[PDB]
């Protein structure tokens, strides 16, 4: 599995910004057993995820974000969307691409292309 | 594992497990019921609830059994279950008193029947892997018709004899299962190691949620029956058609839950407890014998749904080293819903004077368990969580 598209944008606080992309490197039929989501660093922060989507579809958000980010999927286009609603100065951070398998007793992850999200007034 | 070959001596063995265990259970119960009307006391609660302490105490006494089975070995645990149930039913035989009943019948062959049952379950995964559900269905529905066989055998071909030698016959088959336990053969305190796990937790909770009232219309319809339109004289036709609707769908089961991969298995679980509830709850309305032999058969089905499939689910959940474990304690949380449905059930039938509401009250706790099963983690969704906590 590979993610390469990345993304990223610039807003004042209060705004709005939308991510999306596909993968590579992976089958749609190996894909679909995988999940995805996205993770966040800000300057002197450890690498944490923020939202994630799950095999059957379910949506979890980490406590910052959950409430005004949204995350949505596309199993066939080996697609996730972020859409960031009433973003804030805090917000500004490196989001990375991810994604995540099952295995026997372990699991497979991935990483992508650092995304540059900020938020200035 | 070889998924076969020696495999098959040892699910013969746990069929005769199981068959002789619960046959001899509800033998014992029936024959109790006869003695009481031919003679009168000489006790009138007491009489049930030995009976009643008998069958709880195989649920009750697992989570001791399954230290014994992990240090000693699932050979040794069942030889030394099956002798000191023999020793409990032999030892019965002697003058009648309700003292030396309560020690002989409820204490001894009850934790003799409890530490010869784990085992059973237990050895199974050693051999079968790929095919663990057709074994747990083969095993079940053997003893579905083992139990079954029971009272239609000593009704016959007890020639009116008393009941002391009634326990002298019926000691044989704890004898022969003593015998058969050697047949086992290995291939591989207080921790509370298992309860880490969330998705263990709650299928074991919304499993002990649902025995309260699962167990309701397999104890009471066929005197409901007896009460309601009991003009029909065939009323024995019921449980004939339980028993075989029983066998059937466990052997179907455990032969489909082979195709289902992962924690998906559950989900047949789910349409059980929702499937039972509806047939329970709807159960007063039926107005047609016919109709209610309709009934019967899903009522069959769902048993089998829901029994057959939990030893698989435990080794799916919980893997090969730790299903003992996690087994014992399922059934240690199983033990005391389903001992205190059937008696509130009759507290609500002496209160109303039908039926009905005990029906209405009993199909609620399997739609409860059934919406509490629906929440299980998946295995990737732990991960997730995991990884936004952290
Ligand atoms: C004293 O009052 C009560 C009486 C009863 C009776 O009703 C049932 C029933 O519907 C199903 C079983 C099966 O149970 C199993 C549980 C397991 O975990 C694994 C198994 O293999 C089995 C089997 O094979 C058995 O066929 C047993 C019984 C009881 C009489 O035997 C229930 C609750 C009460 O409170």
């Amino acid at each position: 599995v590979q993610l390469q598209e990345s993304g990223g944008g610039l807003v004042q606080p209060g705004g709005s910004l939308r991510l999306s992309c596909t993968a590579s490197g992976v089958t749609i039929s190996a894909l679909n057993a995988m999940a995805m989501g996205w993770y966040r660093q800000a300057p002197g922060e450890r690498r944490v995820m923020v939202a994630a989507v799950s095999e059957r579809g379910n949506a979890m958000y980490r406590e910052s974000v959950q409430g005004r980010f949204t995350v949505t999927r596309d199993f066939t286009n080996k697609m996730v969307s972020l859409q960031m609603d009433n973003l804030k100065p805090e917000d500004t951070a490196v989001y990375y691409c991810h994604v995540l398998e099952d295995r026997v007793d372990s699991f497979h992850d991935y990483w992508g292309q650092g995304t540059q999200v900020t938020v200035s007034s | 594992p070889p998924e076969g070959g020696f495999g098959w001596v040892v699910v013969f063995a746990a069929t005769w497990c199981n068959g002789s265990i619960f046959g001899i259970h509800n033998s014992v119960g029936i024959l109790y019921s006869m003695l009481l009307e031919e003679e009168k006391e000489k006790v009138e609660f007491q009489a049930a609830w030995v009976g009643a302490l008998a069958m709880g105490m195989i649920f009750f006494c697992s989570p001791i059994v399954s230290i014994f089975t992990d240090r000693l070995g699932c050979r040794i645990t069942a030889t030394a279950g099956a002798a000191v149930a023999f020793i409990g039913l032999h030892t019965s035989s002697f003058t009648s008193s309700l003292s030396l009943r309560y020690f002989t019948y409820g204490i001894l062959f009850g934790c003799g029947c409890s530490f010869a049952f784990q085992p059973s379950l237990v050895i199974l995964g050693h051999y079968f892997q790929r095919r663990l559900g057709l074994a747990n269905g083969v095993v079940s529905a053997g003893s579905s018709i083992f139990s079954m066989s029971f009272p239609f055998l000593i009704r016959m071909l007890g020639d009116k004899i008393k009941l002391a030698q009634t326990f002298q016959v019926l000691s044989t088959f704890m004898f022969v299962l003593m015998l058969l336990s050697l047949t086992y053969r290995p291939l591989l305190y207080f921790n509370m190691r298992v309860f880490r796990q969330r998705t263990y937790r709650i299928w074991a909770f919304g499993i002990a949620a649902a025995a309260l009232g699962y167990f309701v219309p397999y104890v009471h319809l066929m005197k409901y029956v007896e009460e309601e339109f009991s003009e029909i004289k065939e009323t024995w036709v019921l449980l004939v058609c339980i028993g075989a609707t029983s066998g059937l769908g466990r052997l179907v089961s455990g032969h489909i839950s082979d195709s289902i991969p992962g924690l998906k298995k559950i989900y047949l679980q789910v349409l059980s407890f929702l499937l039972l509830g509806l047939m329970s709850m709807m159960i007063p309305l039926c107005r047609d014998f016919g109709g209610l032999i309709v009934v019967c058969l899903f009522l069959g089905l769902c048993d089998g749904f829901f029994i057959t499939i939990m030893a698989p689910i435990a080794f799916e959940l919980v893997g090969p080293m730790q299903a003992s474990q996690a087994i014992g304690y399922l059934l240690g949380m199983m033990a005391l819903p389903m001992i205190a449905g059937p008696p509130i059930a009759g507290l609500l039938r002496n209160c109303f004077g039908d039926y009905h509401v005990a029906f209405y009250f009993a199909g609620v706790p399997p739609i409860i368990g059934a919406v509490i099963l629906f929440f299980v983690p998946s295995r990737l969704e732990e991960e997730l969580r995991r990884r936004l906590t952290e």
